[PDB]
């Protein structure tokens, strides 16, 4: 009664099945296309702020809540060391952590364990099923019942719908799990190959536009064990501020040196260039032996692109190399879905390395590595976890092939071109209505990523409990995610929704935000310079129409 | 005493 | 005031943008990999196995150097998956029914979403099964070590690590940032004085708050491939006040009466044995995936602070649902690690008693591991390509330390290549496919030495496993020649 | 189409099924109750810690008003 | 020495990152304000309630900014175990505009509540002594990683 049950599948005769996994489109005037820019760098950004007053709540809850904890901490430890027994020391052995590295996760963040990880089942589609908990003392311990009920599904990485049970993809898994097998036999280089894994680098390395590629069974195991393989401790590597953290990772174990430029400042990226050349290694003033520039196709906490133009121009002009990361952009950006290469019209031969995952938008696991042919031949000849690690298995491979093929426009024509174009229509209609109705949204126009701005810690619980408890999942981050001023809502938009279910989720977000005074835009947000509060049968009734006109997105 | 103290305090602060 | 200044010199002027840019354009970097070696080492990826249109089993077809080679009925002793029960009917149901009840993608990490209820019924499972309190999954076993070990260490803390440890466990103490000391390899006496020396160092510096102390150590040891002496490691970090870390990926479903592990084998508790145990679900379990077994605490912590477990998706669920259903089937009439241990037994006594290659090869491994590995007997490698291990280790040391960007080596390329001549001859004449113990020396960084393998699972008659045991004595009784 | 989905309705249309002035000084009340409520953390604390925090702020309101006349 | 660099440059440190955002130069006024609001609410003679604030400021900026040494959360292998939040503002650069302002506070506060208890001796001293001893000598420029018994 205490642990998570196994529940059961329900009978839905397989129509109200393949309505729950993907909704049927309603009309042909709810799609959109995009178009390139031709090698145009972008505008600089329009970011948006709230009154002073705001920020001010902010910094006062915050000194509150830490002066509370700490006061509890002293007090707790010193006096009553019986129920704290897991901090202190027992017969010469230390504790297996100290109680001021763990301070916010214990203080702040344990008061509101309820809002993260919650367990579900079946098909994360169109609708997930989630179990529902009980929680006593406070999110102590949570014990569980039997019930299950359907919520409204933004949260799960689904851009492009592939995640189902009912498709090609699932039924090429199930021949290929009958096919081959689900074991693997070891690594890639003493028996864990087969012919399915050379179909599938061919595959992704046609499909990318370069010229041989590698797969992997894990996209954190991939960035981690990147630069350790080809770089050293003589060369450095200049990388945005936000990038991920197996990125991070993977730089710390080569040896390299670090240094940041500012998130979209691209002077002070030159600048970093021309000091870092001219100064040399530190300490010895000897020559930089390699230089290596770090980005992201889109950074998916802040909803924005990487300048890719002018990041080709410094390179090619001061003699560096490029790294791209496209986990999010891949398959779901783009005329057709290549990523960040189509958007701005670069040949994707400027970019000396180019990495992404499958999980995110096409509903598998996984990473590949796609550059040239004597880099990759090298990088197989020294890589580690092509020596160490087991290699991917036959369901994923297969889901893998099927859904590029599909995007390819290679198999049941007429669906890829479908979906792109849905996720394409939702996102923007999703955003310019929020920014009409008065929220303060991130991002450029076309990404999936849709931000909304809370500002205040004791907003964040009340928002997520009242949506679900209105059958709405969604994603919520703090101050050791997000910076101490800025706390958002992260929606995630799918291909699989209706424009019904975004004017269901409108109506909802419109009331709550109006009940907790979270409408707060300003008039720097908006294409003629004037504050909007429009109402929400009018935004409703006049928004599918404008947001397929560019002159409404200030950014 | 209270000036030369201000001043003093002044010129800490230029 | 005038005495007591330094004596500077005036300074200088600052550059100029034109002889910024002068100098910018005068400095030319390097490529971004080496194209001096790849061919003369590329013979690796033209000798690599590709098996067609089947499971990797222990009867296949492969091919070599692109489709421009063919062989067909090859006995298979290259192969991870040592218990074959993956493969079996009922688990195959299992794979089907998950996969069309749920996704094939997760869709998510396990902190916002995407952690079904059939995670956790694995972990209980494992729990369970194991003997501990908690269990946590990870993505991939490679990447699990490296995450684990530096959650639990900082600057200002003591490990103790064995002398050849494989290179996951490399990278963790690579990237723990503490202290790292070793000891020599199950010479315990060695380990004894360390400890000593260190505690009676640590009551001298009367610290204010005592650190954390783990000794890090592996089960069956993937190069090498020899037991490990648990009880006197035990007793001495009880005696010592330690912790033990111990990389059980090689024993875990090859050891015990049930395999159960190390554990097992010596009639110990695991609970209060072992401290931390790092396994894998992709060598005996025939899966995808990677767990740790501890108490409730440890769990909790690393759930919170663990990057490879916070930063990454989970695992599809019909690897889960298939492991606990593996799970089940070794708890009721298992069998088939009796024969396992009965085959490894046959194959070790079949290459151990055989005074002909007395001369040439000697064996690592323990007659309880499932593979058996092969050496060249030092003296033998000093007459034919002249050096031992310790030249290279030196070497190789020397070329890291200083950042040499071209690490190539040749005699020890020369005796790849022999070995491999070794293992195409045997595959070429007897149809019986060999593997090599494949790995990139300029990554290692504690003594190696090129070997060969010799693998063998819970599915093949002993016949078969004896006919090719005398055609691989043979073939490298005719090659050493 | 159809699918499984249970929908739940907007409080205006709750109020609008339901059915004087009353309403409009209850809505106000919890107007102000709300808009006290959100901007302190009183959800990231516990119940001791937020009744000596309520009873701070009634004590501080309080003897500002009574000072004030 | 270089690793040890290498970690404290490879992130922006969340810790101490926070200062140069929008809008902590003018909560620092506004908890002064707060403060001496709340001392006259008390109810007792100017010179008190002046003399109240000031203290309270001081040793709150000192017990927050200089008493603690490290990160309340994983940063690094160690990094910044040894460093107190005022030596980590502006990853070790010192007198840059924040450090200024925040130098800056403390004597003119001493100076607007000056002209309130000019006429007691005790107190003067006290003050003087309080603020030039725990708000400015800390915060100098060679004091910055200066560790005694
Ligand atoms: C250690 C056990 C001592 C036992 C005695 C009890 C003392 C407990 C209270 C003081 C504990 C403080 C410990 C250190 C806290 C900070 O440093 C932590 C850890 O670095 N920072 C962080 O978490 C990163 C920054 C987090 C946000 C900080 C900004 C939040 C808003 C502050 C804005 C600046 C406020 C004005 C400056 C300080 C004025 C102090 C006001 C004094 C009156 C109220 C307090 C009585
Ligand atoms: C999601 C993420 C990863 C990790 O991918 P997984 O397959 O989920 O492990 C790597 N890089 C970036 C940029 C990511 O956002």
């Amino acid at each position: 009664y205490t642990r998570v049950p196994l529940c059961e599948p329900e009978e839905l005769p397989d129509d109200i099945q393949k309505e729950n996994e993907y909704g049927t489109l309603d009309s042909p005037g709810h799609l959109y296309q995009v178009k390139s820019r031709h090698g145009k760098p972008l505008p600089e950004p329009v970011v948006d702020t709230p009154p002073y007053y705001i920020s001010l709540l902010t910094y006062l809850n915050y000194l509150i809540l830490i002066i509370l904890g700490h006061v509890h901490d002293f007090l707790g430890m010193t006096f009553q060391k019986n129920k704290h027994l897991d901090l202190l020391e027992h017969d010469g052995l230390a504790p297996w952590f100290s109680n001021f590295e763990s301070f916010y996760v214990r203080r702040i963040k344990m008061r509101i364990d309820d809002c993260f990880s919650r367990p579900t089942t079946g098909v994360p589609g169109r609708f997930i099923r989630c179990i529902d908990r009980i929680s006593h003392n406070i999110n102590e311990y949570f014990t569980y019942s039997g019930a299950v009920y359907p919520c409204m599904n933004l949260s799960s990485y689904n851009y492009l719908g592939f995640a189902q049970s009912k498709g090609q993809c699932t039924d090429a898994a199930l021949e290929s799990v009958d096919k081959y097998s689900i074991q693997s036999g070891g690594p890639r280089a003493q028996i864990g190959t087969t012919d399915l894994h050379i179909k599938a680098e061919k595959l992704v390395a046609r499909f990318i536009g370069k010229e041989d590629a590698l797969v992997f069974s894990m996209g954190y195991g991939t960035n981690a064990n990147l630069f350790n393989a080809f770089l050293d401790k003589k060369c450095l590597v200049i990388s945005d501020e936000l990038n991920h953290t197996s990125i991070r990772t993977g730089v710390r174990l080569s040896g390299a040196a670090v240094r940041t430029f500012k998130h979209g400042d691209m002077v002070g990226l030159e600048k970093l260039i021309r000091e870092q050349i001219v100064l040399g290694q530190p300490k010895t003033n000897r020559p930089w032996k390699k230089i290596l520039i770090c980005a992201e196709g889109l950074f998916s906490m802040e909803g924005t692109l990487c300048n890719l133009p002018k990041l080709v121009e410094l390179k090619k002009k001061y003699k560096c190399y490029l790294f791209i990361d496209e986990a999010h952009s891949i398959g779901a950006m783009g005329p057709t879905g290549r990523g960040v290469c189509e958007i701005f019209g670069v040949d994707p031969k400027d970019v000396d390395i180019l990495m992404g995952t499958f999980t995110k938008s096409f509903g598998a696991a996984g990473g590949y590595i796609a550059a040239d042919q004597w880099i990759i031949d090298r990088l197989r000849l020294d890589l580690t976890t092509v020596s160490y690690s087991e290699s991917m298995p036959a369901p994923v491979l297969a889901q893998t092939i099927s859904s590029l093929q599909t995007i390819s426009g290679e198999i049941c024509p007429g669906q890829g071109t479908e979906r792109l174009q849905r996720i394409a229509f939702n996102s923007r209609y999703l955003r310019l209505a929020l920014q009409r109705l008065g929220f303060i949204v991130y991002g450029v126009a076309d990404s999936p990523v849709i931000p909304l701005l809370l500002y205040c810690p004791s907003k964040m619980p009340a928002f997520s409990r009242m949506m679900l408890q209105r059958r709405i999942a969604v994603v919520v981050v703090a101050y050791p995610a997000t910076p101490l001023i800025e706390s958002r809502v992260r929606f995630c938009m799918s291909a699989s929704l209706t424009k019904e279910d975004i004017d269901y989720l409108l109506r909802h977000v419109s009331e709550v935000g109006d009940k907790l005074n979270l409408k707060s835009n300003s008039g720097k947000s908006s294409y003629d310079g004037k504050r909007q509060r429009w109402d929400i049968e009018e935004v409703i009734r006049r928004t599918p129409e404008d947001c397929k006109d560019d002159k409404y997105f200030v950014n | 005493g209270h000036f030369f103290v201000e001043g003093l305090l002044g010129v800490v602060i230029i | 005031i005038l005495l007591t200044r330094k004596s500077y010199k005036p300074p200088k002027r600052p550059l100029t943008e034109q002889e910024i840019d002068e100098l910018c354009d005068e400095w030319v970097p390097e490529p971004l990999v080496d194209p001096s070696a790849t061919d003369e080492q590329s013979w690796r990826v033209a000798k690599t196995p590709v098996t067609m249109e089947m499971p990797i089993q222990n009867h296949i077809t492969i091919t070599r150097n692109n489709l421009q080679e063919k062989y067909t009925n090859v006995f298979n002793l290259a192969s991870n998956n040592f218990l074959q029960l993956s493969a079996t009917e009922p688990v195959k149901e299992v794979v089907k029914t998950t996969i069309k009840n749920y996704g094939v993608g997760a869709c998510g990490p396990a902190g916002f979403y995407g952690n079904q209820d059939v995670h956790y019924t694995l972990e209980y499972d494992l729990a369970q099964f194991f003997g501990t309190q908690g269990s946590v999954l990870y993505g991939q076993d490679f990447c699990a070590a490296p995450s684990v070990l530096p959650a639990f260490t900082k600057r200002g803390d003591v490990i103790v690590a064995d002398d050849q440890v494989s290179l996951p466990v490399q990278n963790a103490l690579q990237l723990s940032r503490s202290t790292v000391y070793y000891f020599n390899h199950n010479d315990m006496n060695s380990l004894e004085c360390l400890l000593n020396e260190l505690t009676e160092q640590e009551k001298l510096e009367k610290l204010p708050a005592i650190p954390r102390k783990f000794i890090v150590t592996e089960g069956i040891f993937h190069n090498s491939g020899d037991l490990a002496p648990l009880p006197e490691l035990t007793k001495l970090k009880n005696k010592y006040k330690f912790r033990l870390f111990v990389d059980e990926t090689f024993s875990i479903g090859v050891l015990g009466a049930t395999g159960r592990g190390l554990s097992e084998h010596f009639n110990m508790d695991r609970a209060t044995a072992i401290d931390i145990t790092v396994g894998s679900m992709a060598t005996a379990l025939g899966s995808t995936g990677g767990f740790v077994l501890g108490d409730s605490v440890m769990c909790l912590h690393q759930r919170i602070g663990s990057n490879a477990y916070c930063f990454s998706a989970c695992l599809p669920a019909y690897t889960v649902t298939s492991v606990s259903k593996v799970l089940k089937l070794m708890d009721s009439n298992n069998d088939a690690v009796q024969t396992l241990q009965k085959l490894s037994k046959s194959l070790h006594d079949s290459f151990a008693s055989d005074d002909s290659l007395r001369s040439y090869v000697i064996v690592t491994s323990s007659p309880v591991s499932a593979v058996l590995h092969l050496q060249l007997t030092p003296a033998y490698r000093s007459r034919k390509f002249g050096y031992t291990c310790e030249q290279l280790f030196e070497t190789m040391s020397a070329l890291q330390k200083k950042s040499q960007t071209n690490k190539f080596i040749e005699p020890y390329e020369e005796e790849e290549k022999f070995l491999q001549s070794i293992v195409d001859h045997a595959l070429i004449n007897y149809n019986v496919l060999i593997t090599r113990n494949t790995i990139v020396l300029k990554q290692e960084t504690l003594p190696i030495v090129p070997s060969l393998k010799i693998c063998c699972n819970a599915a093949m008659s002993p016949e078969e496993l004896k006919n090719a045991c005398e055609s691989v004595k043979q073939s490298i009784l005719a090659c050493c020649q | 189409h159809k699918s499984s989905m249970v929908y739940i309705p907007t409080t205006k249309e709750a109020k609008r099924r339901n059915g004087g002035i009353l309403n409009t000084i209850e809505e106000v009340v919890e107007k102000l109750y709300w808009t006290y409520y959100i901007h302190l953390p009183f959800y990231l604390m516990a119940s001791f810690d937020s009744f000596f925090l309520h009873v701070f702020f009634l004590t501080i309101f309080s003897l500002s008003f009574f000072g004030i006349l | 020495t270089f690793e040890d660099e290498n970690d404290q440059q490879m992130l922006p440190n969340m810790n101490a990152t926070w200062v140069d955002q929008r809008g902590a130069w003018l909560i620092h006024i506004v908890v002064i304000v707060l403060l001496r609001l709340f001392y006259s609410l008390f109810g007792s003679t100017p010179k008190w309630t002046w003399t109240l604030t000031n203290m309270t400021y001081i040793i709150g900026f000192y017990i927050m900014f200089h008493l603690v040494k490290g990160t309340p959360f994983d940063f690094n292998g160690g990094a910044y175990d040894n460093l107190t939040m005022w030596e980590q503002i502006n990853d070790e650069t010192l007198y840059t505009p924040t450090r200024k302002f925040l130098l800056i506070v403390p004597i003119v506060l001493f100076l607007i509540s000056n002209q309130y208890y000019r006429n007691d001796m005790t107190l003067f001293l006290s003050n003087l002594a309080v603020t030039v001893l725990i708000g400015v000598v800390p915060k100098l420029g060679i004091t910055h990683r200066l560790r005694i018994s």
